[PDB]
RNA sequence: AAAACCCAGGGAACCCACU
């Protein structure tokens, strides 16, 4: 796959004396999952805008001996004429082998493809791309022999470049001697990351501390997708469920008066300045070593968005292990311990609800058979998902007994007419995503799907084939081929509202 | 190694047929209508619509009988058929231009003949 | 030239692509793989104008597909050297220009381009003129041009004009 | 560094067996 610095990260070079584009190469979509999107970098985004941006070179050469950057079948595609080169890699210049054939053959391209240009690529696209360029401009661009050699920094600029390649090109051309987004969609006042080290990683620990996790990252219980096989946990212990709203997992560690932080699934750490939680015996003392887990969800009441915390689980409250306690004396203990004192200040008005940055409550819960009605289904439409706690201690990391309950992929699709051998050649859009590009769906191709090509869409399973639900050309780059895998079984089973309400309903 | 210049052709085009610009877009509308009709089959190529728009354009017989009435006219006077062709083509209006255009009708007929088959062109040129 | 020859391919059809009509899969085979192709000998396949003959299907040996000699009459065209042919001015540049023919794209460089006929990136369209502004080819016109030599890359041919002989230039 | 070891890159001479 790629190593760190897979890519030196500047996408593309401008081109040398406007003639030869220096820049190197690979990041495809079967690269596109272990890549952040500046640091992305699909042929398409060098092309799909290349086409009317005048950067539309017609010839393409990878210099770097390894063929893992990326698929040289698209370029061709694209028309840009796709040619490879075998310069080594490690350190080694050139000497006019697999140089001085290239540089006729890039001659003998000047014309191939006229009013396009030519796109030379080394590993990083400096160790010898330009060596390469520069060799040619002194044969053929007619720039000056010592000048050549350093145009390549003009147009590339080298930052990490090579020294050996400089001096072969000196010699032989001349002479020697030369995201942290808290709440999408609403901004809450009061809440800012934290990016000094000395509490980040002060906060994480005691995280890590509270929560007796073993590993690194997000110490938090982590539920799974049911199968017909989970269904079987009914028989063996109770549970207890509440409502899964389309939010962001964050616990709240409460060490002070103003000590209050927010962790994500991405360890992420925030700080919320307003929010003050009374101790129940003592209002005038502030809780601390308290660890709360819960959703941040965006509630739209009065036609207003009000950002509200669920709290719908205790780690830690005052150093007391009351997650070691059952899951209704940890509910009991929210409840009491969280929710009674904020509101017993509130209405004293030593505590105005309109001053904090958002509502704090604690999420309401049921049972395992019986109280079926919402499945008479009235909110059948607002029930996104549900989440399922069972009554037996907290427990970090993935969580076979907690079960997560919840169209749905972006797709790259190309629209291609497959030439099979001794077969009339098929148009069909293949449908494929990052780290697959290995199309795992193909579809019939209607003249309305041909006006969208080579574009990221949000596919519906309307039939086994997924109709587009919408174009999600919002995705820039199509989801991970283990998304697919999990669709792969999302999409497999019909996964219902009157499947899971009683079994999260009775006891 | 060619020049149609002097007629020098390669030994595969000695049995070939030239066309008309017009013989050409009739052809070629006769099968994008057939392309039309005939479902279960899809565009054809790019070429395809690209030389039927460049021999619309440059079409000047529009009736099929007025093909026709130039074949029946060209035919019986020693012409080759790439002379034939590109004199019904290009359709010059002075013996001076046909013979500059076509370097290779140097005495194969008489100015005032070859002026004369100029103004017939002209006369069957179906006008717009 | 615009040419109506015959010309003679092989079409492979697999016995998956048989059916009940197989001739028929046999003439839409022939009219996708042979249309707008192009070779270096034979130049631009236009078009396939009459499917003549269907030769014997002889099975491959060992493999599964049989194979179809087909002779068929085809309108074609290859560029020339050294005739004038109308074309479609498609952009001026100051190093040349860009002219079109059916689907061939032709380049008539300036040093090929008398020294009356100067380029003006200064009119609104970018365009060739003369001092006296009598001869303006700019973009979208129909001229006449001189084919001097073809290149053909990958499987397409394109050909450079000229303008030193008489009669050159804007019709 | 797709370390897809998707699993040999040695040849020559001699001897010994089995049919």
């Amino acid at each position: 796959k790629i190593p760190p610095r897979w890519l030196n990260c500047p996408r593309r070079g401008q081109p040398v004396a406007g003639r030869f584009l220096p820049l190197k190469t690979m990041l495809g979509p079967r690269y596109d999952s272990q890549v952040a999107e500046e640091n992305r970098f699909h042929p398409s985004m060098l092309s799909n805008y290349l086409k009317s941006l005048k950067v539309k070179m017609g010839l393409l050469v990878d210099l770097t001996n390894t063929s893992r950057f990326y698929d040289r079948n698209d370029i061709e595609k694209e028309g840009i004429k796709y040619i490879k080169l075998q310069c080594k890699g490690h350190g080694e210049c050139p000497t006019t082998e697999n140089t001085e054939t290239f540089i006729r053959l890039c001659e003998r391209f000047n014309e191939r493809n006229p009013p396009e240009l030519i796109g030379v690529h080394s590993t990083h696209g400096f160790n010898r791309t330009g060596f390469l360029i520069c060799a040619f401009l002194v044969e053929k661009m007619d720039w000056s022999i010592e000048a050549a050699v350093a145009t390549f920094a003009q147009a590339r600029p080298p930052g990490i470049y090579k020294g050996d390649y400089l001096k072969e090109l000196f010699r032989r051309y001349g002479d020697i001697e030369e995201g942290a987004i808290f709440l999408e969609g609403v901004t809450v006042k009061g809440v800012t990351q934290v990016t000094t080290q000395p509490k980040l990683g002060e906060v994480q620990q005691k995280c890590h501390q509270f929560c007796g996790w073993e590993g690194s990252g997000f110490p938090g219980a982590q539920p799974v997708s049911m199968d017909k096989q989970n269904i079987k946990l009914l028989d063996l212990k109770p549970y207890k469920v509440s409502w899964k709203a389309d939010g962001t997992r964050y616990m709240m560690l409460i060490d002070g008066t103003n000590e209050v932080f927010m962790i994500d699934r991405d360890n992420s750490v925030f700080h919320v300045s307003n929010l003050e939680f009374p101790f129940r015996k003592d209002l005038r003392m502030h809780l601390s070593n308290t660890l709360l887990d819960g959703e941040m969800i965006i509630d739209r009441v009065n036609g207003q968005a009000v950002p509200r915390y669920l709290i719908y689980d205790i780690i830690k409250f005052n150093s007391q292990p009351v997650g070691d306690c059952d899951f209704n004396v940890r509910l009991q203990c929210i409840e009491r311990e969280i929710i009674s004192p904020r509101h017993e200040k509130m209405k004293t008005g030593l505590i105005d609800k309109t001053q904090e940055p958002f509502s704090v409550r604690n999420k309401p819960f049921f049972d395992i058979c019986t109280s079926r009605k919402l499945l008479a289904k009235e909110v059948s439409h607002e029930m996104d998902g549900l989440i399922f706690q069972p009554t037996g201690k907290y427990k970090p990391g993935r969580c076979d007994d907690i079960l997560k309950w919840k169209n749905s992929v972006d797709f790259r699709l190309k629209i291609t007419r497959m030439g099979g051998e001794g077969l009339l050649p098929q148009n069909v859009g293949l449908l494929y995503v990052g780290g697959y590009e290995r199309p795992f769906a193909q579809i019939k191709v209607t003249k309305e799907l041909k006006q969208y090509d080579n574009k990221i869409i949000e596919c519906k399973f309307e039939n086994n084939s997924w109709v587009f639900m919408r174009q999600r050309t919002d995705k820039s780059f199509p989801n991970a081929y283990n998304t697919a895998m999990a669709v792969c079984n999302s999409i497999s089973n019909p996964v219902t509202k009157e499947m899971l309400f009683e079994f999260i309903d009775r006891c | 190694e060619e020049d149609a210049s002097q007629l020098i052709f390669p030994k595969e085009f000695e049995t070939a047929e030239t066309l008309l610009n017009s013989e050409v877009h009739m052809l070629l509308e006769h099968r994008k209508q057939q392309n039309e009709s005939a479902e279960d089959e899809q565009e054809l190529s790019e070429v395809f619509m690209k030389t039927l728009n460049y021999t619309a354009r440059f079409s000047r017989f529009k009736n099929r009988e007025t093909i026709a009435s130039v074949r029946s006219l060209l035919l019986q006077k020693k012409l080759h058929k790439f002379e034939l062709a590109c004199l019904a083509n290009l359709c010059p209006e002075t013996a001076e231009e046909s013979k500059a255009l076509i370097p290779s009708l140097e005495g194969r007929f008489e100015d005032e003949e070859l002026q004369q088959i100029l103004d017939d062109i002209q006369t069957k040129r179906s006008f717009q | 030239m615009f040419y109506h020859i015959s010309l003679e391919h092989e079409i492979l059809l697999h016995p998956r692509y048989f059916g009940p009509n197989l001739l028929n899969t046999v003439k839409q085979k022939l009219f996708t793989e042979v249309e707008g192709t192009c070779t270096g000998k034979y130049g631009f396949v236009i078009a396939v104008t009459t499917i003549d003959n269907i030769g014997a299907g002889v099975i491959q040996p060992g493999r599964g597909f049989v194979l179809y000699p087909v002779k068929y009459k085809a309108i074609v065209f290859r560029p020339f050297k050294g005739e004038v042919v109308d074309a479609v001015v498609t952009q001026v540049n100051k190093v040349g220009l860009f002219t079109e023919i059916g689907p061939m794209s032709c380049f008539i460089s300036r040093h090929s381009i008398p020294s009356e006929m100067e380029f003006d990136p200064n009119s609104n369209p970018p365009c060739y003129k003369t001092m006296d502004e009598d001869i303006v080819i700019q973009q979208d016109d129909e001229i006449r041009l001189k084919i001097v030599g073809t290149r053909v890359d990958k499987n397409d041919i394109f050909a450079i004009g000229s303008l030193m002989d008489d009669y050159l230039g804007l019709v």
